[PDB]
């Protein structure tokens, strides 16, 4: 009976973790999509890292 | 008090998330990739199944320069005239060993400023056979693949019609222009899209190593011309001025606040993040206003002219502005967390991280020590064979991709049959079963301790 | 533009040639949308192509 | 070039004396759009539609 | 205090890094890249599409040697050859073969009347030594390993001797073509042929860096062709420039550091502190000094004997025998790379400056015995699965051809790099059972046990350091 | 004593490893690869790109037959034999067979009996044709029963085909076989009633004493299309030729003695001592090991005792050598032996308890198994619930969910990250991405972590009990 109870009581924590993960992912995705815009095809190390 | 900060942050974020929309929604990527396919992968001629990306010989370069290049330059095109230049080295710049000089009588060192050649060669007629310094050649460094190339060299500028450029390149090929001393060659031009508003500066470099063969590389840079003829322009102009007002408000309130906390202000993470955001924003605004007040040659070359448009001082600033207005967006987005950490079940998830960061940084140091040991071993073992470990940066990035599951393992095993698989197996085992679990151990212990102290010392009265 | 394209025995090719020669949908034609039917007597299932 | 396609693989598949119980003759339903289109685009063509 | 050890180790690390940076001359990769592209990817003829990497029969091999090989070897400006107008071809290339003798195995009496000849797989005890063909030259007479200055090779199927039937080609295409045509007319590759080697070298005087090229073709006893290649950029004219003298001085500085370390370590265990092996850093130090002295010995032994280069210089119309130098250079590179890796992980002896690093190091050291104990069980299970996979797919898949290939493939399954389209078709039942059970037990059981052990150990260490401290 | 059983187990393991090394000989993989690439990768002719692996119609089968097949089979050196790589001798003659069904074995609806005049059912034993057809002169046009043909069932991909049908034995020369297949193609042999076709032959390769049996099957489903499959199996039927073979025979005898010792030791204990004996999990492993070993010994004895097919083939060598049963039993023996080796190696955990860390881990695993089973019930229920949804929604369009077991395998491959989204996405615009994203989240974020919670709790509890009992007594 424990397995069902645990997943029921950890829902707020798991939802908070997913919200943080998706906010961080949105930030990084916008950084990446706005970062290149060049089509250089070379080791632009500072921008490549 | 908190509500005012929340509403002003949402306003500053809603203006910013639509100000960046006008930067990524201009379809510049489509134009750049259209030009890339137009100039790169089209075959030199129908009888050769080769393109600029797969050049391998000097004759391939001569075929390309009279071929797909002319077709692309001649068929919203040809801002002024293109230019082609070369950098070469000096006979005798390297020393032949004594016991072998009886058979070999020429030595051409790798490219260096000290070994560069400045004497005239061939028929002393014009600019193609005389050395011009960097200061009067209107150029700068390039930072190529196997060396860093100066802005000097032997240059020649073509003309506005296909026939005369073809005649010029045929004359150059007739009396040999690319000897054994030729180390690099550059082709530069500019194209005006003229459709809505967009330039494109195109640079092509071919490198001749001291051993043999060629190495091609390319660089396309889309500029930007500012003009307001549609509501889609005035809307972004208003957004930009409101954004500038927002930085003004933030900086004036920061100056107001620092008066009371001249030293007791730089200990909290949020305030230092705010000040780095505002300084990045003011730098971006300064670069933007510097660049926008340079419309004097952007339209001067639209008329038919026979001069090379030296559009490098603008591309550099266009590149430098993009990759600092991107980190600003990242930092603005990650400041939203401060407003999120107000729920009763959300402040635990933030205090946990703020309490375990001290140990996370130290274990990151140790992890990177081990990571660099593996990277250096891989560089020393697979350096000359694999092409994924050809340079140290490539070794680091290849290891990072191996962690994420981007293995090749074919040439890794081919290069070295023993100590090649050993490296792979040990790296995978340690990075998959041991090393990446310690971060989770630290986080777990911190979360347990935080929860225990928060639920035991509180929730008892 | 409903074209029957019938004449099962031999004149289907004649009808296709007549349509091509008369320029049925030469210019200003977006899609073709050809579709008839199927019937597998053994398995007992029909099919729409 | 879809007319050679139909004449080579479609009509033999439909009217051939082989395994193809059609259960009804085929059909064609094209569009006209009531307006012509410009010629082929030199270099790059339309993006999607 | 202790900072003396820190500064000594920092100086040693700087010297080692200087040595390895000088050893790793930039853009040597492109040299070998162009050589390998010229000799390995060119089609064997204008008509066909096969290259050296895709040889399939003996006729393909004969088309290679009258084709791409000769086109790449001989370039147009007797006169010497320059492979890319820069790489000088040294002397002449050499072609050798190893073959077995007819009757080297036994045909069962049941069908002896139908089959007359059998040729065993290659082995030293079963190789032919008798003359054959038009017995006039050295290509038809067996020459011993000692009279040929050869050595073993360790190919893919077997380890081949340094003897065999050899021929030295010419300096010009117009004579090498004739020699190869003459070898092709009078059949030189029969059913007894087991291996063939082609060897040569180039110089490229621009940089100071030789290149030794060896190509191998193996003919298994079941028909077919297996090709292999090796390009090694040696360096034998060490002292030409100032940086060369700088590296030479750094070498003797490294020798002094190694001598100091070994004398200090042996002084520490003369009669002082018998059996210090209970510690871990001491074992690391003794491993480092052993590896360093082995590398120094290898370097001294391979650099004091370059007479094979003096001779070739006396007469530049012979075969330059440089395979021993390439082999020892590879050995030296392996030893040096391992030594550098083990030296780098010695920083953990010194990163204890704050308290957080001390806690992290204590936790890392205290979770060693539990992790070793569980790794024993993990590897028992891993090897059981590897043996099952080897016995089931060992003749069909080619990722399970050998036991070590099975181990590597199992390590790559975890990262998701296999097909499973060939695993499922090689065996429809017991094929997918292995895959599903392996994935389940590796992901949902063993990884979680590793993390559970680490979490418990970290919690206990933090707890008892918070108990003994701040409470006394 | 523990030492006695330990040392006898190590001896058993050594002899098992010797047997496995002996049976897995020198590189037979290269033998198999050369044969497979010769017969499966060469294009059917010099102008097409189709090989046997990518057959798509009945005319492609005819192109392959009088084509790449004869090119690979017959190699030029009075009616001289053929050596495939100048080393592999072709044994006797190849054979070609087909299995058919009957016309009118189907049910056409009465409202459609005017444009549909013939329906052929799917293959089944109760529906296969047995009547002569075409130019009914030879054996290719006359049915032959399974007993007159020495055949057996096959278990192909679509169905399990019997060992009967219409067959031909080809010739030893290229010209005669080409004429035979041209005659078969002229007087139509493969028609709409054809359901399966087999090609069978064998080679020897006297260099390494090892036969190779080759079977190629082409299935023609009732719904149309072509499905090819292949099988190359190496065998060893003349074992005793070298000293190593005698060494292997001695090791096999030693293995039989060890198995007898283990079974008698088992029965000496199960008799009276500890009648229950089943609450250990080590006794179950021992009994399954001995059962697998005795099954393998029985299979080996039944398989190597009769080689009368080889003896009959050695009388005259112009006939078809029938080695299919030997290959079938070789595959069965290989499977049984591999599983036995795996379990014998697993049995080693019974002896690694030499310190206080091994016992801790073993106790942890033993105490965790029960609730791991308890939660694995739920994990498998949810896994099968996702699998059946994938089967019902994507099972008719995607080829990766076409069968239920294939759905299970694809779901296991998704965990490793070996997913191809390029085909699943357009199979259903909605419910396609939903299935994928929910599966990934609830498999990595939820169900993978409950296993950790359980294991972590039981390990910590075991350590706490072992540290509270100790240092307090
Ligand atoms: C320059 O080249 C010529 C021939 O190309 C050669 O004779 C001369 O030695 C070279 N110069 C030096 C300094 O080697
Ligand atoms: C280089 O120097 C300045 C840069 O604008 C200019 O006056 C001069 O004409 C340039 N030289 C050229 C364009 O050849
Ligand atoms: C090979 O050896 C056998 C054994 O004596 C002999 O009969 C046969 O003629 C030999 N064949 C050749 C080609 O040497
Ligand atoms: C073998 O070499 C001798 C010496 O030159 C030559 O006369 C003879 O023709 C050669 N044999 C053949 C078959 O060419
Ligand atoms: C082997 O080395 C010796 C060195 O004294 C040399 O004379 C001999 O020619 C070499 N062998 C061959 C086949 O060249
Ligand atoms: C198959 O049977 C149907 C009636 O059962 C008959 O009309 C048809 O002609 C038959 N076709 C062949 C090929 O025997
Ligand atoms: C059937 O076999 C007989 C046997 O003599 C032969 O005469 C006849 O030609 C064969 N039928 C065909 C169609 O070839
Ligand atoms: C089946 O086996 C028997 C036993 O020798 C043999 O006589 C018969 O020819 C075989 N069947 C066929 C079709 O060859
Ligand atoms: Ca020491
Ligand atoms: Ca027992």
């Amino acid at each position: 009976s424990v397995f069902g109870k645990t997943l029921c009581r950890a829902l707020p924590e798991l939802l908070g973790v997913t919200l943080g993960l998706v906010v961080l992912g949105v930030a990084y995705a916008q950084l990446a999509i706005l970062l290149v815009s060049s089509c250089v095809d070379s080791l632009w190390s500072v921008a490549q890292a | 008090s908190v509500l005012r900060e929340l509403v002003t942050y949402l306003l500053f974020l809603i203006v910013l998330c639509i100000l960046t929309y006008g930067m990524m929604s201009s379809n510049v990527y489509y134009y750049t990739r259209m030009m890339s396919q137009l100039f790169l992968d089209t075959p030199v001629s129908k009888t050769e199944k080769t393109n600029f990306k797969t050049l391998s010989s000097m004759e391939d370069f001569w075929k390309f320069t009279e071929g797909s290049l002319l077709d692309g330059l001649y068929w919203n095109l040809l801002l002024g005239v293109p230019r082609i230049r070369q950098l070469r080295v000096r006979n005798g710049s390297c020393s032949i060993p004594q016991d072998l000089r009886d058979e070999i009588k020429e030595c051409y060192d790798v490219y260096s400023v000290s070994s560069e050649d400045r004497a005239p060669f061939g028929p002393r007629n014009g600019t193609a056979w005389i050395y011009t310094s960097e200061k009067d050649l209107n150029g700068s460094s390039h930072w190529g693949i196997i060396a860093t190339y100066s802005g000097a060299g032997y240059y020649l500028d073509l003309s506005r019609t296909r026939e005369e450029t073809a005649a010029q390149v045929a004359s150059l090929k007739k009396n040999v222009w690319l000897d054994r001393g030729t180390r690099a060659t550059f082709i530069d031009f500019s194209v005006y899209n003229a459709n809505i508003n967009l330039f494109c500066v195109v640079r092509l470099l071919v490198e001749f190593p001291a051993t043999g063969g060629v190495i091609p590389s390319w660089q396309f840079q889309p500029l930007k011309l500012i003009r307001y003829v549609t509501t889609f322009d005035f809307f972004l102009a208003a957004c930009e001025i409101i954004f500038c007002f927002f930085i003004f408000y933030y900086v004036v309130e920061e100056i107001l606040e620092i008066r009371i906390h001249k030293l007791h202000y730089f200990r909290s993470f949020w305030n230092c993040l705010d000040v780095v955001i505002v300084v990045l924003s003011v730098v971006a605004i300064g670069i933007n206003i510097y660049r926008t007040s340079n419309v004097e040659v952007l339209l001067q070359f639209l008329e038919d002219q026979n001069t090379f448009p030296n559009f490098e001082h603008l591309a550099y600033w266009q590149i430098q502005f993009n990759n600092i207005a991107a980190v600003t967006v990242f930092f603005v987005w990650i400041k939203l967390f401060k407003f999120i950490n107000f729920n009763r079940t959300m402040s635990q998830l933030s205090t946990t991280m703020s309490r375990c960061a001290k140990d996370l940084f130290g274990f990151a140091i140790m992890f990177f020590i081990i990571f660099l040991a593996y990277a250096q071993l891989a560089y020393l073992v697979f350096g000359t064979q694999v092409d994924d470990f050809s340079t140290f940066q490539e070794c680091i990035f290849t290891q990072f991709r191996i962690i994420l599951g981007d293995i090749n393992f074919a040439e890794i095993e081919e290069a070295n049959r023993v100590l090649g698989p050993i490296y792979f197996t040990t790296f995978v085992f340690f990075m998959f079963f041991i090393l990446l679990n310690m971060f989770l151990a630290i986080i777990n212990d911190t979360y347990s301790e935080v929860k225990s102290d928060l639920a035991q010392q509180k929730a008892e009265m | 533009y409903v074209q029957e394209l019938g004449l099962s025995l031999e004149e289907s090719r004649d009808r296709l040639r007549f349509l091509q020669l008369h320029n049925w949908l030469d210019n200003r034609s977006r899609a073709v949308f050809l579709e008839l039917t199927r019937y597998s007597p053994a398995v007992g299932l029909h099919a729409a192509v | 070039e879809l007319w050679p396609w139909m004449a080579h693989v479609l009509l033999p598949y439909v009217h051939g004396n082989q395994s193809s119980p059609e259960l009804g003759p085929p059909r064609l339903r094209q569009v006209r759009l009531q307006e012509a289109l410009y010629p082929d685009p030199p270099g790059p063509r339309v993006h999607t539609c």
